[PDB]
């Protein structure tokens, strides 16, 4: 047994461990992340797993900063502790600097959090994925990913989750480069009712959030009217 | 890590500790080791592993250590272990002295090393330490003395005894040659010698396959020296004329 | 000890005394007050010597490491964050005012004074114990909108002002002047030092 | 090879289900809680005639105003004992005042699941909790998960399926303790593979305006009969 | 620096055969100032005990509510209120564990014992207390005590019968004597605040005092 | 506070004041400076209120504990070793207790002073507190261990009276208890005014 | 720090390191210990009867304390810790309650050992049991035996070691008030239990007798031959 | 913090009919030296809460930062919670206090003043732990000059207009600069009602020396 | 196999099966519900007795004046549990003067009982719970797990053969807002007398209940007390 531990590396130079907590988010719903010129829109297909459960239950996309936001896939209570993570590095950044901290350093620090539990037995590799946006006036719009390995990168489009390879299929197909977080809001609404299956995982609830000049800088879930319009295009659209 | 855990200080399903078992049975194989008792003092033969042409010689002595003033030992089994244990001898008897400003008692100085050799036994995870000894010294409360000691951290006072390859042998010889009561030190390093050539299997005894070392009271002080080869090679003499 | 900075626009005027004194002893009469804590950052000492010193060493290094993080030059608010933060949670053990002084792309030059563990941002400071006496000569002769040449020239003649009527500085006038273009240094001896009512 | 805290398929503590399993190689013990105060009984099983039987304690005192019956590993029932009597003594020394039976199960209960790898298992043993505080007379029973609850009548240990089966059938809520020290005593007598003498068994009762007592050879006698 | 402060104000309390009085004036002072004519000095602990404290303002708001805390913690672990003794018996030990550093409070609890009867407790700073049938505390404690020892104890009267307090009498006694406490102590003054505990509950009742 | 005990032919006798003050100003006037740990044992208070009562109520506490423990009784001498040890770990940090305690236990009737420094010492006959200098006079001098029990609760009660006149910390009321074989029994209350001035007349 | 359970619970309720610990006790050394009017008898079987070993060093039988003393079985190393652990305990009695400690006194804290070793992280049980006697402050005999698990129970009569049963059933048959009435009468008892299974009963069998208010008086090899002779 | 250096003098407050205002001046103090003379000694907590503090600045910007970092951590929930003005209060009384009981005070006196549900609030906590409310409040040299003055308007008019109650302030804000040698004629003005909180500043109170010629 | 031993062990479906086996321990105790409507929230829940003679296991737990718990499960888990959450609100009254909202007390027990689910020789907690308090957002009522996760629902059901009972919560759930306080609580324990056997039913010593809303503190009522909410139901 070659795959027990994240201590151990396999003759082909695997860890197995690692591997197998990143089945758990691909088994997790999609969530998608677009960057276009005014700033970053998260999206997450919430499947709505009862009737019992009240709206905004088991919520996906979180304020880890004033004016940044996280959108995971995977193990949630592996996410809400990663969460927590990333709120005290940038809690502790503006006590120590004295400013809000950049996004790319925040994704970093987060993602060798993340590394710290994939080389040793004591402890298991998280189970989860996430994405971070943020919006500067200093820094312009940016996006990163870390998943359960460790590693982060920054995109331009981004998906995570069961569908994320069709999910990205559609995403590539949008000229998000040139286009405002208005627009980009009801492209992002239309991609997640597409990538939904409805032979399986029937009835979900679609999450946005985004963060860009509209909202000066703060990360904040999408105003309900702007999100109406999205969903009904989104309908008519499929 | 419980998968790794080798499980070292538990009983096994008969009521036995294998790990000391197991240090036993590498002690059986180490370089012969005697201690004999004689009413003028005590002695202490070990035969020399170390053999090699190309090895240099520099240090008292090979297996037999000093621990303060009064008394000295013998080793058996794991080299590196026994300087371990020999070094933790030296400091228990010196914080004896420190503490009571008087030299610490033979058997007091035993009993304090078993007491540390016991708790490797019973808790810590840890492999015990394969070293089994043989203490001689002199102290004013029973005079000379003899010990020997193993890696389950019991000990016991002797006349003579005999830790190491073929110690079975030796311990069968001393029995029928040692008389309690009767014995001086020149008569007891020719027992020492004879029982020597015994289990020893090199025909030709040899000097230099040997270290010898007596402990004695001069003038009101004791006395321990490593026999020269010189007083070794006289002493085989002896012997083939014995 | 005298120290003084000033913001212009465009970069930002920092200078100080040499005299580091024991008593009634000078124990070095040549002393740079002023040290660097990054390309373009500086920082005015004045109290203990030793605590200064050690300070800005300790922000030095966190600098250069948080520079290298972030892959950019550090702002001037993070190195009087930083400064401050070390000050206030040493107050107690500490008696050193670390000025702090320079120019980032973001906010221009910028002159902050952290004395205690306390953060204020001015468009001029003075520090020291020589500093005392030119409070009044500052606060008639500062005018807003002056340029680097202005600057120098103002504080100049503030620090010899100081130097003149404080027993605890003189000696030369340590200057350096930042922009975006670099630092300038410049010593003025004393025998090159603004002369003013004297006897 | 698992560790202490593994669960089973099924849901269950392995080591908190193989110590409930303890608790059935131990002696027999009942409580009987009525109106008038609670009675606890428990076989001594000697195991030898050599054996002195006064050195067996399966009841103890907890505080004047509670017993306790013990079953299983008696060893580990020890540290319980003392326990509770620490908490109580704590209990008068800051409220000036007696704590109640609940109160008392509650704490020792406390200490049932605290272990792992300190502990390094749950303890194998079974309690009977019996006292009057202010709502009069109770009777408590603890077992090894920490599960702890107030019983009119209960068996605990090796017969406890035989004797519960006899307690339920026998047991009003109006009989008085006499009836309940005799009920008791029948019972014993029947799920005993010895003969029940005034040798081989533990009686203790607590009644309100009574402190704990244990009954003495000749009140046994007095009652078997 | 001196972690304390005298911030004035007096308590009393009176125990009847089935009710308890705790009374207290509102002034909070400082120095020579008065930082508010309306801080009442006795607090609610559950339905038949009041606590009138005085002393440190600092520590009387921080003892107040570790009491508190220690209630709910207790009636957690206990399933029941704890009664005027539980209480008096641990705030004993509260006080104590700060010996070395102590609450610069004077406590007063007054209540109901088990009985119903009326039940007065006094305790000093590190904790030592006493079951009292009457007690005053705080700034003009040496002002009211001796009156009450000879009003409702009747010390130092003879030809006097010793007749049960009652509630009226006790209402108007006390009254009186902080009234008399507000003319003479500087501290004491503004408004008096009763509290009365019986079976029915607590009722409150106001009446003004001098404020100069 | 003025407390003292003696051993006579039958048992312990043990008296205290009930004054308590702070400076010049009396607190109080009815504290009980006797505490019943046990039936068989009794302590006595003198020093600081909060101390004394504090640690004497842990006294009785571990006296409780032992009692469970080892189904026996603790003897009065391992009650006031225990007393010592327990105060002794805070010596120098400024405590102030005077305490004595006594009981009968299987080797007869038990006196012993204890005190914050950690002195523990057995003895016949004992005072403490601020007025007990005064009370040594009076008890030593009618004290003899052959006294019927009325006249030692005689000499009891004057020690204490006459300490309370001269003694301006110690006054009230005088509490005496019996110490006996079958436990201790609470002799009487009494006002020291009212006596004091039947031996005034 | 080796923090791993050792001593765990069984699928049938059992402490499997318990049960592996009487084991050890079970290839120990024979002690057996009968209770007297004002004397009470331990027997250790001395077996390791060599000619050139010191006897002295390697006593089984030892005192705790002025007034107790205790015999063994199983691992000698264990119960040298034991002995020393509860030489503490008894000097630690004498300094916070002025008085000697009773013989269950001793008892309780040993046995309270020995339990506290199964149920904690990293090590294993003792393997031994113990046999304690000796007479309280009045002047009453006592006879304890704890065992591996911290369970303790007063006996008449009792053995421990190596066929311990063989011995205890002898012992049932033969314990009697006239067996035990003199002195020189406990010293029979004892000897007879030993001899079952002691081979070459004589000098393979080391004696001692405590008394009242005396110091572990130990028997000799002439003291002792005198009642083989005898018999 | 034993050794305050640099501090600020008196801080004002009163509340009014749908709200509380409250007053300080922007002087930085170093010893008698005035050091420091435009600094803002009045935060902004929340929406209902604001906070004015006199004594050591330092400990101020640092109670500030700490209280500024527990405001945002909780509005990152958007869980519809929200710190009220008497919760602050509370928990700044318990920071004090604390800090109090090591030895380790932060040296400064502090006026929290909040508009919450209809109600005003207004409170008080000092370096010690000593922590009320009242319908006027006045820190350091205030208390002995402007309380008196605040106390007497509302001894005939408990109840106050915004307008009434501006006026008011701006009134002690004179006689302060008049008898306090640790005063600056530089305040702030901030007010918290329904629509949040606002500061005015810088201000200048008007000031006569007609009795010089006297 | 080699994967259900340990929590730190991954297996390759990408599970947990350690957590999987703590569910099992919720799913065996025994049903309780919790519902609620615009102004309250109720507490149902089923006491089993081990024995005919002992007492009915209590199941509902006073927490602080405005949340009540439920438990299902591990014993010893959940009185840690409430334990801490009752720690939790004592802080939240001596700092800040307030009770703690209920959805932030759920988030710190989310992250407590994650902690074990990532370490090496640790468990997870045994336990689910229904959580019922009442703050400034309104009445709620929460569910816990063993694997960490939280919901925040309308009404709920956990324990063994809870499904049927949140089948009947599912069709009834509709008229739950408006329906008064008594209403609310026939609905609780329709949905909890649907999980017993056909034989067995309701009566005032296995059915105990819990109440807080708008006007009223967290009230638990057993035996005699919920009488009145058991008489008159068809
Ligand atoms: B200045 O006077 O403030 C000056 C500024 C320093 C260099 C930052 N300080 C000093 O003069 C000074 C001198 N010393 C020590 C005195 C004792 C001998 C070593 C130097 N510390 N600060
Ligand atoms: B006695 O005077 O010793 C008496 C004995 C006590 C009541 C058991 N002591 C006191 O009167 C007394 C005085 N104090 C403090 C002294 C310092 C000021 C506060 C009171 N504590 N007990």
């Amino acid at each position: 047994g070659y795959d027990l531990s994240a201590s151990t590396f396999s003759p082909d130079g695997r860890v197995f461990q690692v591997e197998y907590a990143m089945k758990a988010v691909e088994n997790s719903s999609t969530a998608i992340g677009i960057r276009c010129k005014d700033g970053v829109v998260f999206g997450v297909e919430k499947l709505v797993l009862s009737k019992l459960y009240e709206e905004g239950s088991n919520k996906r996309l979180f304020n880890v900063d004033r004016h940044v936001g996280m959108a995971v896939a995977g193990l949630l209570a592996d996410a809400r502790s990663l969460a927590d993570i990333a709120r005290e590095e940038a809690s502790n950044f503006r006590s120590n600097f004295g400013y809000n901290i950049p996004l790319k350093h925040l994704a970093d620090r987060v993602a060798m959090y993340v590394h710290a539990y994939t080389l040793y037995s004591a402890v298991r590799p998280f189970g989860c994925s996430f994405m971070l946006g943020s919006y500067s006036v200093n820094d312009g719009a940016q996006l990163y990913m870390i998943d359960p390995s460790g590693v982060s990168y920054g995109y331009w489009g981004c998906a995570i989750g069961k569908a994320r390879q069709a999910a990205k299929t559609e995403i590539e197909k949008l000229q998000m480069k040139e286009m405002t977080c208005r627009d980009i809001v009801k492209e992002v609404a239309k991609i997640i009712y597409i990538v939904h299956d409805e032979v399986k995982d029937k009835a979900f609830e679609l999450e946005l959030s985004w963060v860009g000049e509209i909202t000066k800088g703060r990360h904040e879930i999408v105003p309900k009217d702007i999100r109406e319009e999205a969903e009904k295009y989104a309908k008519e659209s499929l | 890590s419980r998968r790794y855990d080798s499980r070292t200080t538990i009983f096994s399903p008969e009521g036995r500790l294998y790990q000391v078992e197991y240090a036993m049975e590498a002690i059986g194989h180490a370089g012969t080791c005697l201690g004999i008792l004689a009413n003028d003092g005590v002695l202490l033969a070990a035969e020399r592993r170390n053999i090699h042409k190309l090895l240099d010689e520099v240090f008292f002595s090979e297996k037999i250590y000093k621990l303060n003033e009064d008394m000295a030992c013998s080793v058996a089994g794991i080299t590196s272990d026994a300087n371990v244990l020999t070094n933790e001898l030296r400091l228990i008897a010196q914080r004896y002295l420190l503490q009571y400003q008087e030299p610490i008692p033979c058997e007091q100085l035993v009993t304090a090393l078993c007491d540390i050799k016991q708790a490797y036994t019973q808790f810590g995870g840890k492999r015990p330490f394969g070293v089994s000894l043989l203490y001689i010294g002199w102290d004013k409360h029973y005079g000379f003395q003899l010990y020997q000691s193993d890696p389950s951290g019991n000990y016991g006072g002797w006349k003579a005894t005999c830790i190491g390859n073929n110690s079975a042998a030796a311990v069968s010889m001393l029995k029928q040659d040692y008389k309690e009561g009767e014995m001086t030190l020149k008569s007891a390093l020719a027992l020492a010698i004879k029982v020597l050539n015994k289990t020893m299997d090199v025909s030709k005894l040899s000097a230099e396959k040997v270290e010898i070392a007596t402990l004695t009271r001069e003038n009101g002080k004791t006395v321990i020296r490593v026999l020269k080869q010189k007083e070794v090679e006289q002493l085989i003499k002896n012997h083939e004329e014995e | 000890t005298t120290i003084m900075a000033v913001e212009f626009d465009g970069g930002v005027v920092v200078g100080s005394d040499s005299r580091v004194s024991a008593g009634e002893a000078v124990v070095n009469r040549a002393f740079n007050k002023l040290s660097p804590l990054h390309q373009h950052i500086y920082c005015a000492l004045s109290g203990s010597a030793a605590d200064a010193q050690a300070m800005a060493d300790m922000a030095a290094y966190q600098l250069e490491l948080h520079g290298l993080e972030l892959e950019e030059p550090p702002l001037v608010l993070a190195a009087a964050n930083v400064v401050r933060n070390i000050s206030y949670k040493y107050r107690e053990d500490l008696s050193a005012h670390l000025m702090i002084a320079g120019w980032d792309r973001r906010d221009g030059g910028q002159v902050y004074g952290t004395m205690g563990g306390m953060l204020t941002r001015q468009p001029f400071a003075i520090g020291g114990s020589g500093s005392t006496y030119i409070y009044g000569y500052v606060d008639a002769a500062y005018k807003p909108g002056m340029s680097p040449e202005e600057c120098r020239s103002f504080t100049t003649n503030a620090i010899a002002l100081a130097m003149n009527r404080d027993g605890s500085s003189g000696g030369v006038i340590h200057l350096v002047t930042i922009t975006a273009a670099g630092v300038d240094y410049q010593v003025i001896l004393g025998n090159e030092l603004p002369k003013f009512y004297d006897e | 090879d698992r560790g202490v805290n593994t669960f089973s398929p099924e849901g269950r503590l392995f080591q908190v289900e193989y110590a409930i399993e303890a608790i059935k190689l131990g002696s027999t013990a009942i409580g009987i809680q009525t109106s008038e105060g609670v009675c606890l009984a428990v076989e001594k099983r000697i195991t030898s005639p050599l054996m002195e039987p006064s050195s067996i304690e399966k009841i103890v005192e907890i505080d004047a105003h509670i017993g306790c019956a013990m079953s299983g590993l008696i060893a580990d029932a020890k540290t319980l004992i003392d326990k509770a009597r620490v908490e109580t003594q704590n209990h008068w020394f800051t409220y000036n005042e007696t704590m109640t039976v609940e109160s008392v199960t509650q704490a020792v209960s406390n200490l049932a699941l605290q272990f792992g790898e300190a502990m390094s298992r749950p303890f194998g043993v079974a309690l009977l909790f019996g006292g009057v505080d202010e709502k009069g007379p109770q009777l408590f029973h603890m077992d090894p998960s920490g599960t702890f609850v107030q019983c009119d009548a209960r068996a605990i240990g090796s017969a406890s399926e035989g004797a519960q089966s006899s307690l339920q059938e026998v047991y009003h809520k109006s009989m008085t303790l006499k009836e309940a020290i005799k009920s008791s005593l029948i019972i014993l007598k029947q799920v005993m593979e010895e003969k029940l003498n005034a040798t081989n068994i533990e009686l203790a009762t607590v009644q309100p305006g009574q402190n704990f007592h244990m009954f003495t050879k000749e009140e046994l006698e007095e009652v078997i009969k | 620096f001196s972690p304390y402060a005298f911030n004035g104000g007096t308590v009393l309390a009176i125990a009847g055969e089935d009710f308890s009085i705790v009374a207290s004036d509102t002034r909070l002072s400082e120095g020579f100032s008065i930082h508010t004519r309306d801080s009442p000095k006795c607090y609610k602990l559950t339905d038949k005990t009041v606590i009138g404290c005085s002393g440190f303002h600092g520590d009387c708001l921080t003892l107040t509510k570790i009491i508190e805390a220690r209630l709910k913690m207790y009636k957690h672990s206990n399933n029941k209120t704890m009664t005027t003794g539980a209480i008096a018996a641990m705030l004993s030990t509260i006080l104590y564990s700060r010996r070395f550093f102590p609450y610069y409070v004077y406590n007063i609890i007054g209540g109901l014992d088990e009985e119903g009867k009326g039940a007065v407790y006094s305790f000093d700073p590190v904790g030592s207390y006493q079951r009292d049938s009457f007690k005053a505390g705080g700034s003009a404690s040496a002002m009211l005590q001796p009156l009450l020892d000879n009003q409702v104890g009747f010390k130092n009267m003879q030809n006097v019968e010793h007749v049960p307090l009652s509630l009226d009498r006790a209402m108007r006694l006390v009254k009186d004597v902080f009234i008399s406490a507000a003319e003479r102590d500087v501290y004491t003054g503004d408004a008096l605040r009763i509290c009365i505990v019986t079976k029915e509950g607590i009722r409150e009742e106001t009446v003004p005092l001098r404020k100069d | 506070t003025t407390t003292l005990a003696f051993k006579f032919q039958h048992g312990v006798i043990v008296a205290v004041d009930s004054r308590a003050t702070a400076g010049n100003y009396i607190s109080s006037s009815r504290v009980n400076k006797v505490i019943e740990i046990n039936p068989s044992l009794l302590g006595t208070m003198s020093g600081c209120a909060a101390d004394c009562q504090y640690w004497e109520r842990l006294l009785a506490k571990e006296c409780r504990l032992y009692y469970l423990r080892n189904g026996e009784r603790i003897s009065v001498s391992a009650a006031s070793k225990l007393l010592s040890n327990m105060v002794y770990q805070y010596r120098g940090m400024d405590l102030s207790m005077g305490s004595m305690i006594c009981g009968w236990d299987k080797k007869g009737p038990g006196l012993y002073y204890v005190d914050q420094n950690g002195t523990r010492l057995s003895g016949n006959m004992f005072s403490t507190g601020s007025g007990s200098t005064y009370a040594y006079g009076v008890m030593d001098s009618g004290y003899q261990p052959s006294l019927s029990p009325e006249e030692a609760y005689e000499l009891g009660r004057r020690a204490i009276t006459y300490a309370t006149h001269r003694d301006s910390y110690s006054g009230g009321i005088i509490n005496m208890y019996h110490m006996k074989e079958d436990g201790w029994v609470k002799v009487e209350s009494t006002d020291v005014n009212e006596l004091l001035h039947q031996y005034q007349e | 720090s080796y923090d791993r359970a050792i001593t765990v619970f069984s699928p049938d309720g059992h402490l499997f390191q318990v049960e592996y610990a009487q084991e050890a006790v079970k290839k120990g050394s024979t002690a057996v210990g009968v209770r007297g009017k004002d004397i009470v008898v331990l027997g250790v079987e001395k077996k390791s009867v060599a000619k050139l070993q010191d006897e002295r060093t390697v006593r089984k039988i030892c005192a705790l304390d002025d007034n107790v003393c205790m015999a063994f079985a199983g691992l000698t190393a264990d119960a040298r810790i034991v002995i020393n652990r509860a030489r503490v305990e008894c000097q630690s009695h004498r300094l916070t309650v002025e008085d000697p400690v009773t013989v269950e006194y001793i008892t309780r804290y040993i046995a309270s050992l020995k339990q506290r070793y199964t149920q904690s992280n990293g090590r294993r049980p003792f393997g031994i049991s113990a046999l304690i006697v000796g007479f309280d402050f009045d002047g009453t005999p006592r006879l304890y035996q704890t065992d591996p698990s911290g369970t303790y129970h007063a006996w008449k009569a009792n053995a421990i070691g190596r066929g311990a049963k063989s011995v205890r059933e002898f012992l049932e048959k033969n314990y009697t008030d006239e067996a035990i009435e003199t002195d020189d009468l406990t010293i029979k008892l004892v000897i007879k239990a030993l001899l079952e299974v002691v081979q070459s009963g004589g000098k393979n069998i080391e004696l001692a007798v405590m008394r009242r208010d005396q110091p572990l008086k130990i028997l000799n090899p002439e003291e002792i031959e005198k009642y083989v002779a005898e018999i | 913090t034993q050794n305050p250096m640099v501090t600020g003098t008196s801080v004002l407050g009163v509340k009014f009919e749908g709200g509380v205002v409250i007053a300080a001046d922007m002087l930085g103090s170093y010893g008698s030296l005035a050091r420091f003379r435009n600094i803002s000694r009045i935060m902004r907590v929340n929406d209902s809460t604001m906070l004015g503090a006199s004594g050591d600045y330092a400990d101020f910007q640092y109670l500030k930062q700490v209280l500024g970092q527990m405001v945002i951590d909780e509005e990152l929930l958007g869980d519809g919670h929200s710190y009220s003005p008497r919760a602050i209060h509370s928990w700044l009384t318990r920071a004090m206090y604390s800090r109090r009981s090591k030895m380790n005070p932060l040296w400064n006196t502090m006026v929290i003043g909040g508009y919450a549900d209809g109600e005003s609030f207004l409170g008080y906590v000092d370096m010690l732990g000593v922590a009320y409310e009242a319908p006027s409040l006045a820190t350091g040299y205030g208390a002995y000059l402007a309380q008196p003055l605040l106390r007497e308007v509302l001894e005939k008019q408990p109840v106050l207009s915004q307008t009434e109650a501006r006026e008011l302030v701006e009134r002690c804000m004179r006689v302060l600069y008049y008898r306090d040698a640790r005063s600056y004629n530089r305040f702030q003005i901030a007010t918290v009602t329904e629509k949040g909180v606002e500061i005015e500043g810088p201000l200048s109170a008007e000031t006569n020396w007609e009795i010089a010629h006297m | 196999n080699q994967y259900d031993n340990d929590v730190t062990v991954w297996s390759p479906q990408g599970r947990i099966h350690q957590i999987e086996y703590a569910m099992e321990a919720v799913k065996q105790g025994s049903a309780t519900v919790g519902l609620k409507s615009k102004t309250h929230a109720v507490l149902v829940a089923l006491k089993r007795a081990q024995s005919e003679l002992a007492a009915h296991q209590k199941k509902i737990l006073h927490v602080d004046n405005h949340i009540g718990i439920s438990i299902a499960g591990l014993t010893a888990d959940a009185r840690l549990l409430c334990n801490f959450m009752r720690q939790e609100c004592l802080d939240s009254r001596f700092v800040f003067d307030r009770p703690l909202p209920v959805s932030r007390l759920v988030s710190l027990i989310g992250s407590k009982t994650q902690i074990p689910t990532q370490r090496y020789g640790r468990r997870p907690y045994g336990v689910g719970l229904l959580i019922a308090g009442y703050d400034d957002m309104g009445p709620h009522i929460f569910q816990t797990c063993p694997s960490a996760n939280y919901f925040d629902c309308r009404a709920m059901s956990i324990g063994a053969r809870s499904q049927s009972a949140r089948t009947y919560l599912e069709r009834h759930m509709s008229g739950f807002m408006e329906c008064n306080l008594n209403e609310l609580v026939k609905h609780g324990l329709r949905a909890l007398r649907e999980t017993l056997p056909a034989e067995q039913d309701l009566t005032t010593k296995n059915v105990s209940i819990g109440i807080v809303g708008k006007d009223l503190e967290f009230t638990i009522y057993d035996d005699d007390d919920v009488s009145p909410f058991l008489e008159g139901l068809e």
